[PDB]
RNA sequence: AAAUUGAAGAGUUUGAUCAUGGCUCAGAUUGAACGCUGGCGGCAGGCCUAACACAUGCAAGUCGAGCGGAAAUCGAGCGGCGGACGGGUGAGUAAUGCCUAGGAAAUUGCCCUGAUGUGGGGGAUAACCAUUGGAAACGAUGGCUAAUACCGCAUGAUGCCUACGGGCCAAAGAGGGGGACCUUCGGGCCUCUCGCGUCAGGAUAUGCCUAGGUGGGAUUAGCUAGUUGGUGAGGUAAGGGCUCACCAAGGCGACGAUCCCUAGCUGGUCUGAGAGGAUGAUCAGCCACACUGGAACUGAGACACGGUCCAGACUCCUACGGGAGGCAGCAGUGGGGAAUAUUGCACAAUGGGCGCAAGCCUGAUGCAGCCAUGCCGCGUGUGUGAAGAAGGCCUUCGGGUUGUAAAGCACUUUCAGUCGUGAGGAAGGUAGUGUAGUUAAUAGCUGCAUUAUUUGACGUUAGCGACAGAAGAAGCACCGGCUAACUCCGUGCCAGCAGCCGCGGUAAUACGGAGGGUGCGAGCGUUAAUCGGAAUUACUGGGCGUAAAGCGCAUGCAGGUGGUUUGUUAAGUCAGAUGUGAAAGCCCGGGGCUCAACCUCGGAAUAGCAUUUGAA
């Protein structure tokens, strides 16, 4: 990068990438836990996992890591998919 | 540019008087007017329609001392303007300041008129105009700056213009050395020797 | 032609052709003379007409006329060519611009000098 | 309610009518009025319509790659 | 954001400004939303120095349009004109 | 009121003719080039080629009122915001773009409006210090520390999910001032300012969809298999084969699919009586691209010109281990080319970024330089002047002509020159003071005035005066016909000319010179190129017995067209309304520059499309 500012932006963007990746990774891990249980079939364990993920999804939506709409989608789908069990 | 070269030569080609000298001596006494310029001057015959048109166009240009690019623009305006393209063209040429200071008599020729205009001798509505081709409108007052009110060429030219017929569309107090362009001339007011029709026709050809 | 015929297949625009294809729609073109020779006109006409084969910058080889009396063009002269058929000479579609690059003005021309590259006589 | 009428011209797709809409246009050059045809894949939920039927369709959201029209009403069924 | 600002037209040494509503991100002399007036800084004779449709100005300000300092001063001048 | 007033032909086929029919010419135009020539000004324009390669400088920063600090009110650092704009280019793209008109399934930083909050905690980390790797680039290791950096917890509904019934989610302080109450005298405490969260509207911006329109080729007729549709899942801001699995066999195409060639699109521009034709510089809108190819990251927004990563070609540095770079930003260089400019000045103005502001930054932009590249204006003198000078040229040797031309004699002095004067572009900034709001407040803050003071790159500015003197300022093409303008010499089918027809082989108005003339004029010619003329692709507006042209004849699908009549419908048609058809341009009226170009106000126009109401 030519300018000092460009060089900084690059550094910052890296730290943010690392941060976002960690958070995304986690939110995904907790989503996979719901998905696992809905696939296994366990209407209890599914709701349990879903209670862990709901805050995370809503938090990450406000903190920008995902959109509100994406949180809604996952929550809505997951709810149907458990109720379905 | 302005055509700077021998004047009567032009009149000889056009076969007429263009008034390029003050009319103190008759054009015939200063030149062989009935012969064209040059060694083939006493040999005139068939001109084409094109030549006939061309001559008429040149007659009018040379009278008013306008070059082609300007003259063609005048035609374009005369056309754009409402009504008679031929008449419009003449009233455009007649509305020029260098012509208007000639018609009033401040200049003995249209070329002296132009020098007067260029050299900042002339006011229009009390402002100094030194553009020959400025379009004097109706009820405009062309005057002479107090500086130039003492130029004897001007006094001269007033008495030269006494020798001509008066413009009935221009009023002049030559004592106060100011004139009013009362109104634009009609076709009837001007020379009927001019066939404007041919010039319109030339600029379709 | 009926309207319905014209609706089915409209009237065809006509492909025009350039007489000066080598210029490639440029006003002039530089080339190097490969041969400077003379050729005889098509008959009714009789002369020895000074021409040059020229390799242009766009890689065309063309024959250009060398107009006016006398010229200084050897093989390897760098000339500018313009458009212009010579009616007499079948093949010649270009003129060599006299008075431009290695081509010199026609010596001791005094009318139409600009066409032949000759400067104004110091009077 | 800017709908467009037309005629079913295929029905072989599941839940999809191809409908041929027909415009009568003055020719830009030659002045003659000319039949021109827009085909427009519409959506038919119930597989109601059949090849030949005259239907009224309406523009909607994209329902597939090529379907952004929907069957309003069948106007006249085929012989 | 939407801004009310001067857009230079006219000729070299003879600026003539259109007062325009525009997205700020545009070039001042490019894509504008609405022309709301003009400002001739060197107007003579009968030629108006400042036309400005204050109603339209207010409309846009009420929708969160900024005004440039210059247009802000011409708004005052158009109000001392009213 | 007006928004127009518009339409020319000629040459050449023959012994001659009339037709047919090419070819050619006169016009207008230009991002031109070239030749000759060249004074000034105004306003525009200026790599069309090599999306070739690029030396050098510069084109994106800013904030100390976020933070620890301190190298010298500020470097470096953290953090915020910007860097997605502005600027460039047209390579790709023939429709995933553009234009027009709709649509539904979206998001949208900054801004505005409204409503709500903003509690209580935590762990880090750069800078720094210590040590150490490296030639450098760039690192490493160990301590240290702050925040509007980051994280949890609390809290939140008019948010989101939920069939309920419920469940779930965030945030940040900083600065100015101060009455009283407090004060461990730090501050709490009040008020205002600038910030912080969430939600809802608005605005703006953008994504997505549809229809119609938007080159050439049929000596390119089949094309497609995530292909076309369905179901479900995933995925997205959002609908959707967007993706996958599965089911079905669809889909497109002679109203030209597919393929190939070419190409950024539009407003417009040029030409044209128009209908058309041609075109897409400058200006403005949209799109695409950024050494080539790929990729995402960060973010409201990028798959990012001056960011990241990877691969590649190239260039460079290297201490051989390893590094560095991307002018299609502005100047500029080389190269290519017929051909296209300064390594300028300034942020004064208009904007843009950041900032409470002051400001800082800004090759955007304003200006300046260069070039007759274009348009427009002006000048290069005016009048008088016959011996009709001389000289040149011609001559019937009489004369004619150059030519009132020159000289001479009176004048004038624009513009150049010199010296002076001298607008306008400037809005603001700062500091007082007062006021009027806020507020506990004669504080602070914000506005309004008012005083003082400061802000112009252009710039020795335009504009004006004053001088002195015609003084400093004219070419270029042409003169056989077309086509305005003719003679004499030289030449002798040579030399040469030429757009076409042709000209030249001894009295050449065609070659070359001269005299004279014609046209145009700071230009004039040539070449290239577009339209015109060309009714010569004919819709307007042509033809086919013999000039080019009726299929050898027929049958016939698609298509085209279709008798009479009633009713109905209203698709075509017609009329009107509404929305839209950007601005600029064009046109008509004005207005402003001494005029003009140019700038500018209003209108007309945008012949269309959508919706809608009528007529039949």
């Amino acid at each position: 990068a030519n300018s000092k500012s460009a060089k900084k932006r690059a550094i910052q963007a890296e730290k943010r990438r690392q941060h976002n990746a960690s958070r995304r990774s986690m939110m995904r891990t907790y989503m996979k836990k719901t998905v696992a249980a809905i696939e296994a079939g366990d209407k209890e364990a599914a709701t349990a996992a879903f209670a862990v993920v709901t805050p995370i999804l809503d938090r990450m939506a406000t903190k920008g890591l995902i959109h509100k709409n994406k949180a809604a989608r996952h929550k809505s789908r997951f709810t149907a998919q458990i109720k379905a069990l | 540019a302005r055509y700077l070269g021998p004047k009567l030569k032009l009149s000889r080609r056009e076969g007429t008087d263009l008034f390029l000298k003050s009319g103190v001596r008759a054009i015939d006494t200063k030149c062989k007017i009935d012969n064209a310029p040059g060694v083939h001057g006493a040999r005139r015959g068939r001109l084409s329609e094109y030549g006939v048109q061309l001559r008429e166009k040149q007659k009018v240009r040379r009278m008013y001392g306008v070059l082609e690019k300007q003259f063609r623009n005048y035609y374009k305006e005369a056309a754009r303007l409402k009504g008679n393209t031929g008449e419009n063209l003449l009233q455009l040429l007649e509305g020029r300041l260098d012509n208007v200071v000639y018609r009033m008599g401040f200049g003995a020729t249209r070329a002296e008129a132009r020098q007067l205009v260029s050299h900042k001798a002339i006011l229009v509505n009390g402002k100094v105009v030194n553009v020959p081709s400025f379009k004097v409108a109706a009820n405009d007052v062309v005057s002479i700056r107090e500086k130039a009110k003492q130029q004897s060429r001007i006094k001269a030219a007033l008495e030269v213009a006494e020798q001509r017929e008066k413009p009935t569309w221009i009023e002049v107090d030559g004592g106060k050395m100011e004139g009013t362009f009362k109104r634009m001339p009609e076709r009837s007011d001007l020379s009927a020797d001019i066939n404007e029709q041919l010039i319109v026709e030339l600029y379709s050809k | 032609a009926t309207i319905n015929q014209l609706v089915r297949k409209p009237r065809a625009k006509q492909v025009v052709k350039s007489n000066v294809p080598a210029l490639e729609a440029c006003p002039q073109k530089r080339g190097v003379c490969t041969r400077v020779y003379t050729t005889t006109p098509k008959k009714p006409n009789s002369a020895l007409r000074k021409v040059c084969r020229v390799r242009l910058t766009n890689g065309f080889e063309v024959t250009s006329y060398i107009g006016g009396e006398g010229h200084n063009l050897q093989e390897h002269s760098v000339v500018l060519i313009r458009g212009g058929r010579v009616k007499d000479l079948p093949g010649v579609r270009y003129h060599t611009v006299r008075g431009a690059l290695d081509c010199a003005g026609v010596n001791d021309r005094k009318q139409g000098r600009s066409k032949y590259g000759v400067k104004r006589p110091k009077s | 309610k800017r709908t467009q009428q037309g005629r079913v011209v295929s029905d072989k797709m599941d839940k999809s009518i191809t409908v041929a809409i027909e415009r009568f246009v003055k020719h830009p050059i030659y002045g003659k009025y000319v039949k021109r045809t827009t085909k427009v894949h519409a959506h038919d939920e119930n597989n109601e319509c059949g090849l030949g039927d005259t239907v009224e369709i309406a523009e909607c959201r994209p329902l597939s790659k090529t379907k952004s029209w929907t069957l309003v009403k069948v106007l006249e069924k085929a012989k | 954001m939407v801004t009310i600002r001067l857009a230079r037209h006219g000729a070299k040494k003879r600026p003539f400004y259109q007062i325009v509503v525009a997205d700020s991100r545009n070039a001042a002399t490019g894509r504008f939303i609405e022309k709301v007036g003009f400002f001739n800084p060197t107007a003579k004779g009968q030629e108006e120095g400042l036309r400005l449709d204050l109603d339209r100005v207010n409309h846009w300000v009420g929708q969160g349009a900024s005004v440039s300092d210059r247009v802000a001063k011409l708004v005052k001048d158009a109000q001392k004109a009213a």
